[PDB]
DNA sequence: ATCAATATCCACCTGCAGATACTACCAAAAGTGTATTTGGAAACTGCTCCATCAAAAGGCATGTTCAGCTGATTCAGCTGAACATGCCTTTTGATGGAGCAGTTTCCAAATACACTTTTGGTAGTATCTGCAGGTGGATATTGAT
DNA sequence: ATCAATATCCACCTGCAGATACTACCAAAAGTGTATTTGGAAACTGCTCCATCAAAAGGCATGTTCAGCTGAATCAGCTGAACATGCCTTTTGATGGAGCAGTTTCCAAATACACTTTTGGTAGTATCTGCAGGTGGATATTGAT
């Protein structure tokens, strides 16, 4: 059998999805996900389909820039690896934590 | 309304896969094992943080149902503008 | 029974621009070249995003303009992706970019 | 039967001004729309506080222009410049 | 020759309550003013967008406390929230 | 002839801060309580660091409070950091911490 | 003995600034690329300052002028008015 | 003839500085720097002191964070020694870049 | 461990820079009395939002295997810290000199107001067409050897 | 280099979801002429701002010297990628029911606006005093031996 090596299939997804634009997490875990925390906020909530839309595009829009952000951590670290603490880093000099 | 259904740990349905796409799109290559749940939590504070705002704009307004416009707004005033959702 | 768009020679609405002006309360009073200097402002932007975007379209072999090709036009552009460093166009995507050493061999 | 405004005629005529046969989607105009108030309220927002900084109770195309001046970047500032200046000068001397 | 309008005397009041034999340097009322200002057009600014939002022509106490709720941290919200309760039903209840 | 700050209780003056409201063109009306509401926050958020700023004079042996003793008070305390989180207090200096890995061997 | 007004900003005045940043250690290269940094700053805000100048029409640039400039950069700063 | 060890003098400027709040750029070659870079944005020109100083402040205020953060970013690489990939570092994450 | 060089700590003293305190106006508060303007309250009609269930349609979960990355170790070379000696730039402070902000007072142009008429832009209903998604077969890339 | 498994490519086909095409009110432009109001304009005057130089006050540049840091090299332990297999969960496209937005028309409560009296807050000006900065002497830190 033939087996592609490691970081082979990592480039490959890497041009595919920065070729495209879907939402790259799955619609309706995300829609309970909003619906759990925003109960906790408060009881009996209702959302339109297209605020949840516009959060989950807000979602991904954030997380794949912090990607990028942490990327850059580990490679000034000499890694190709992303860690915790590049995530932790990429955030502390956002000026979120 | 025959009951109401109990949420709970949602945070789980974004899955390792879902996230290593995202990854991906940022351009990230090797994954350690631990970035799964740190991202989990990452997540849960951004969505805390902008849906807290947007049912605040929900409730000013008098309303049960969290609009775009509220998450819109919410978007705004967090410095995380977003366009394609009416504003 | 002339429109003060075309008295400017705009293709922007100078009558809503003036409008808009007056109830978001920017001040007390609005003057009249105001909502004419403002029309062609928001006119000339949209002509260089539009512009930058019709061209992404057919580097895609495309007729119509979708978000990516607006996403692609800002971001490949100084000067655009500045004015917009901190708005996020829904389903754009990301620009391709892959950093250096992550690429294979030496 | 609600009403609502938006830019995208205005935006469908200058599509078809530099580019005549292409077309454009309507979550593409929605963005478009998006981006046109977002510019307005920026720069109205600026020539608000200018105006108050100077004790002015008038914004006027002057305000507009300072505004333009302090929110876009050198060469998007310089050419919009012209283009406000330009249509208000042609607006006083068609009238 | 023109008066120049400060929130110095206030903030001098409010500090002798809390600590009745402390002072305060020049700079660090300075300071102090900037912040009531700041502080100032941050809530109103945002009370401004809750109206606007909401298609009301009026500032009401409502959109202040909406507007403290979405600036200020938890707690100071909170404290916030009572001390501008309060200080409205002192006033109504006041013949 | 009696004060709105009188009636609501308050230091900070209810007058003048319904007037700033009307001339900041916030918006068309200003209702009455308002202003009672603003100027509590005011003051209430003043006392606030007033507070912490008197207490902090007081830890370094000193009775009038200096721009130090603001910078120490805000970012001290968790939620007057967050709030004053993009901004500068002049004379202020920052609080003294060293990273632990620049110790030198103990 | 010429010398451009930026190399005004000294090796020890950087040295100073890092200190009170919390650095113990700092390569040559730092000076130089401190000295960048803050002509970028000084730029940005002083265009803005400028801007507000111009606006006024006024010759001399206040200080109103520099605290409105850093607050639309996001870098508000207290005790000089407003 | 007494000597101290690399570093101990460093850390003793850490704290002396963290201590205090004076300016640390001499006011003057400041000043020519701020109306060198005034001159090309608008000829002859004049400065309220005071507005001098709010640059100043912001300036050395600025710059000091930024060395927060820089220092952050050598020791994400596991050193101790700012070098100006660790200042670039740290303006891209901000945004600056 | 000892011994000493230098940095740091505390107490106490003192004049003056920078606080607080006392005063004489007056712009802007509060008072007083109509003049609009507002945004619940009730009462509609009427969608979108929610819930369910079935089939369809795909992505997720888990185990296995091993490639190659991370982080520990050790090392030497170079670079940045320390510090002496040595010069020159910045700080200070009249001076005083003058420029240009900021003060006041003017009126003519431009803005708000109001009404009456005339659009242009929107929501309703009914044809056109980019291209998503499938498929084909030609060719590129990757990795074994 | 060759040889083969697998990914990628580009081009064409096709029905259909999502464009663009024609249409009929009406909220909102435009027009027109009373009536207000602003903010340039012009002429001031008085602080601050620039310059100078005088003083001293002081900090910074340069050269040498070596501690110890950073980066290269080497390597083992093991994590994380690739991929096979088995099956759940999400997606999609129904339906129907209620729950709540959103449109409209009432007036009572509330805010504007104008006008008249009565301060509280400010600038000027006159006292008071925290504490910066210096001095001395005790002991702590650091670094050498
Ligand atoms: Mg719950």
């Amino acid at each position: 059998p033939h087996r592609y090596r490691p970081g082979t299939v990592a480039l490959r997804e890497i041009r595919r999805y920065q070729k495209s634009t879907e939402l790259l997490i799955r619609k309706l875990p995300f829609q309970r996900l909003v619906r759990e925390i925003a109960q906790d906020f408060k009881t009996d909530l209702r959302f339109q389909s297209s605020a949840v839309m516009a959060l989950q595009e807000a979602s991904e829009a954030y997380l794949v820039g912090l990607f990028e952000d942490t990327n850059l951590c580990a490679i000034h670290a000499k890694r190709v690896t992303i860690m915790p603490k590049d995530i932790q880093l990429a955030r502390r000099i956002r000026g979120e934590r | 309304k025959r009951h109401r259904k109990v949420l709970r740990d949602n945070i789980q349905g974004i899955t390792k896969p879902a996230i290593r796409r995202l990854a991906r799109r940022g351009g990230v290559k090797r994954i350690s094992g631990l970035i799964y749940e740190e991202t989990r939590g990452v997540l849960k504070v951004f969505l805390e943080n902008v849906i807290r705002d947007a049912v605040t704009y929900t409730e000013h307004a008098k309303r049960k149902t969290v609009t775009a416009m509220d998450v819109v707004y919410a978007l705004k005033r967090q410095g995380r503008t977003l366009y394609g959702f009416g504003g | 029974a002339k429109t003060r768009s075309s008295r400017a020679g705009l293709q922007f609405p100078v009558g809503r621009v003036h409008r808009l002006l007056r109830k978001g309360n920017y001040a007390e009073r609005v003057g009249a070249g105001a909502p004419v200097y403002l029309a062609a402002v928001l006119e000339y932007l949209t002509a260089e995003i539009l512009e930058l975007a019709g061209n992404a379209a057919r580097d895609n072999k495309k007729t119509r303009i979708i978000p990516r090709h607006l996403q692609l036009a800002v971001r490949n552009d100084e000067e655009l992706n500045k004015l917009l460093g901190r708005v996020t166009i829904a389903q754009g995507g990301v620009l391709p970019n892959i950093q250096s050493v992550l690429l294979p061999k030496k | 039967k609600t009403r609502k405004e938006s830019y995208a005629i205005y935006v469908y005529k200058v599509l078809k001004q530099v580019h005549p046969d292409t077309g454009i989607s309507s979550k593409a105009m929605s963005i478009m729309n998006s981006f046109v108030n977002d510019v307005f309220e920026r720069i109205a927002g600026e020539a608000s506080r200018l105006a108050h900084y100077n004790k002015r109770s008038t914004i006027t195309s002057r305000e507009i222009q300072t505004a333009v001046r302090l929110l876009l970047p050198g060469e998007l500032a310089k050419h919009a410049v012209s283009e406000g200046t330009k249509a208000v000068t042609k607006y006083t001397s068609a009238k």
